[PDB]
């Protein structure tokens, strides 16, 4: 559908967020419980309303994202934290990692959606990809237009989607933006944009060779087997050994096992079980290698070579040198300890799950450092994260050796400690 | 995902090879032919989508009846 | 008997392709149409929502019963 | 040492149902295939804990209780 | 962590009190209705069934369902 | 976080004293029959398979209709 | 948000091992309602890996049959 | 009772006689014929390894 | 908050047993309450992924056939 002009949507995503539409106290508090819509995250996660909602909208003023649109977005949808992603203690602390993702994405440039999954590309009516370039810095736009894949395909390639629709390999879905617009104003989003924004970042990061997939199920068993076999101490006791010795007979059979879905949970059992000399001589043969392309040209590359050169075994197969177990993944940079496994060799650990924290104590030269999906301060990361070697730290700035920052090659960068290590998710020391 | 709440035991089976008979299912012990990828899609959430020859169909019949 | 917390055993079928019979579900092994978005919504959180096409329903029917 | 039990041992089956729509019929549920109706809001909350809450609309709940029996 | 057996209390059911004309606390064990008398039991069943909230005017109709 | 297993024991039921004045001692419900522990090996020993609960003396004969 | 790992049996024998520490009838065992005595030490660590060990005392073990019949 | 609907095992043999590939599904003894139905039938069920003098008493056993 | 179930779909319960002293009887299994004797080291290997692999002495062994059955 398309209820509203094209004028009125480039407007509507035009606005700055920011803009709360002067409606911040208790009027869209109180829109919030009878538009349900919101009951997965009030049920969930208990909240006591108006007078909670009057300490959660706070939170959002600190990090300055829009009390209205932050409310209307999570009515949209609901649920599996308040808008999209799994799962992660309370809601309050659930809100801070929502808005510190957005942060990592209204700066940061991603290619407009189009469609991509189930098939046939939408052909447009060029101007999307000029919108979104056109929007300047943290805008409504710069959040919703890379993330909703349905909308842009209904306002900027219209056309296309009338007169197809269509099932599976069509157009199946609806307009997301006509759903948003249609409850906001149940405030004025265009006419307040003509009556914001004039300010001032481009993604980094790719995605390793993988043979991946065949048998995800094959992964998420060894993740479950490891996880009883490390926490071993408590059960030496009958049902003990019957919950670390379950593992024989088959087999686990889930349908809906996405890449995606494997992932999420791998992640959540690796935050369960979690909580030099070697280095030294490849170090100065190293160093040399700054300014030219190692891989492949990506960062795994360059993190590859470097194990391969201290372990023995490397991450990209272009290194190659030889493989290390694919335990996980795998895809993306965030993150290499979550898959590879390097107990074959030497292990650090320090995974830093959603929020935070960073650890300074935990550095250790040369340990490959993992950088999150979406950063952005320092790195503008997007989707698979970036990655890298330590090379020296003082408790004001870090030294770094990584590749593919903006299109490579082996670059030293020095980045502020406080802003680099909230970037991070993980670490592997030698 | 909870397919113990689906009411539906069986699997959806389709062959790679030269002669192809598209793609097939049992559901609660019962043969049926799937006409639409749509209806493939929408199943393969609820039981799993493996891989039978044609000449080794006939055996399978056999076992599921 | 002996099974989950909803008491409910079933699924949620619709089409989105040209010709649809709007939504429909099997709830217990008895086929029912739904007549309101509402009540879609409210079965979507106990019971799965596949994908079914108008040429396919009449097969999964002898299947189901 | 303790022996823990998981509880999913309620001995209930069954799911709360009620409508957001214009026409209401307040709160209702189906406990171990018997259709029941909820006076306080008191009794809606304790159930939430044990068995699911769902919406039904008006039409639809004379299909439900056919499939339900 | 936090290892469950399943099927080993051998007890089906729930405990029921009222916050607000109080009945007191009372408990439906394998289909059979009884009255608790004591602080200690509640929480000792606590610990095996789940303690849910069900209002005075409520009670009767369970009691139709639970039978 | 957790992990849910069987009950290989072929025993449903959970052991029962009090911590106040008036004392009956241990006792246990071992598939739906009521029986008295006399020594505390047998109550440590079935504290593995079936679960320890508090239950007082006054409420122990309403407990006794239930599990019958 | 919380994962729950529910494990099935594969042994088909349900039961425990029994015997005493203080002054002894030996190890006995009831497997899938029968009551049993074991003779080799062998054959109390091969049942030990798929049933559990308790301890029960000779003046309680009169009591356990009835229960268990 | 389960989900897949399909209870059972695949069955061969690396010795020197072979039986090729063998399956039992839901109590029903079926031959094998094709690499492709092995690798679809993996997916769901195990496959073990017997040897041809002991397929006679598994037989008995799954009856 | 997701479900892993880890579920038994080999249709074998049983286990497999064997004696480690002076007389022995091999390797000998019990698949679904029917006692069965293994020839081959291959169909022990193969059997041992699905089905665990216990000690019992052959003294006990007719102790353990009672109650199988």
């Amino acid at each position: 559908s398309k209820k509203y002009t094209q004028q009125q949507y480039e407007k509507y995503l035009a606005q700055p967020a920011n803009n709360t539409f002067g409606l911040s106290p208790q009027q869209v508090a109180d829109w919030f419980m009878g538009q349900a819509g919101a009951r997965p995250v009030i049920n969930s996660y208990g909240v006591n309303a108006s007078n909670l909602v009057s300490t959660y909208i706070p939170k959002m003023q600190e990090y300055g994202v829009s009390y209205t649109l932050f409310l209307m977005y999570t009515v949209f949808e609901g649920g599996g934290n308040w808008i999209n992603h799994y799962m992660y203690s309370n809601g309050l602390e659930c809100l801070e990692h929502d808005l510190q993702y957005i942060h990592g994405v209204w700066e940061t440039y991603f290619p407009p959606a189009l469609s991509a999954p189930e098939c046939y590309p939408a052909t447009e009516d060029g101007a999307l990809d000029r919108f979104y370039q056109s929007l300047p810095g943290r805008t409504w736009g710069d959040v919703m237009i890379p993330s909703t894949m349905a909308g842009n395909a209904w306002v900027w390639a219209y056309n296309y989607c009338v007169n197809n629709q269509g099932a599976a390999p069509l157009v199946y879905f609806g307009n997301p933006y006509d759903s948003q617009i249609d409850s906001l104003l149940a405030a004025d989003p265009f006419t307040g944009g003509s009556i914001g924004d004039g300010k001032n970042s481009v993604g980094t990061g790719n995605a390793t060779v993988s043979a991946s997939s065949e048998a995800n199920r094959e992964k998420l068993k060894k993740a479950l087997t490891d996880l009883f076999n490390n926490n071993l101490e408590h059960l030496s006791e009958f049902y003990g050994n019957q919950v670390l010795n379950a593992m024989k007979y088959g087999t686990i059979l889930k349908c809906d096992l996405t890449d995606d879905g494997l992932n999420a949970i791998l992640q959540l059992i690796a935050d369960v079980n979690l909580q030099s000399d070697r280095v030294a001589a490849n170090l100065a043969n190293a160093q040399a290698q700054v300014g030219k392309y190692i891989g492949d040209g990506q960062c795994y590359a360059w993190v590859g070579w470097w194990s391969a050169r201290v372990c023995g075994y490397s991450i990209s197969y272009s290194t190659g040198d030889p493989m290390l177990p694919l335990i996980g993944d795998g895809m993306n940079a965030h993150s290499i300890h979550l898959g590879w496994d390097w107990s074959i060799a030497n292990t650090g650990i320090v995974n830093y799950p959603v929020g935070t924290v960073g650890r300074k104590e935990d550095l250790r030269v040369g340990a490959i450092w993992c950088a999150t999906a979406f950063s952005g301060a320092p790195f503008y990361t997007g989707q698979y994260g970036h990655t890298g070697i330590i090379e020296s730290w003082s408790d004001t700035t870090v030294t770094v050796l990584e590749q593919n920052i903006l299109g490579s090659p082996v670059i030293r960068s020095t980045y502020d400690l406080n802003t680099f290590l909230s970037t991070l998710t993980g670490l592997i020391t030698f | 995902n909870v397919e113990n709440v689906s009411g539906v035991q069986g699997f959806l089976f389709h062959t790679d090879g030269k002669e192809s008979y598209g793609y097939r299912a049992f559901i609660n012990g019962v043969e049926i032919g799937i006409k639409d990828i749509e209806t493939v899609q929408g199943f393969q959430q609820i039981i799993p989508s493996i891989n039978i020859s044609k000449s080794d169909v006939e055996a399978i019949r056999k076992a599921m009846k």
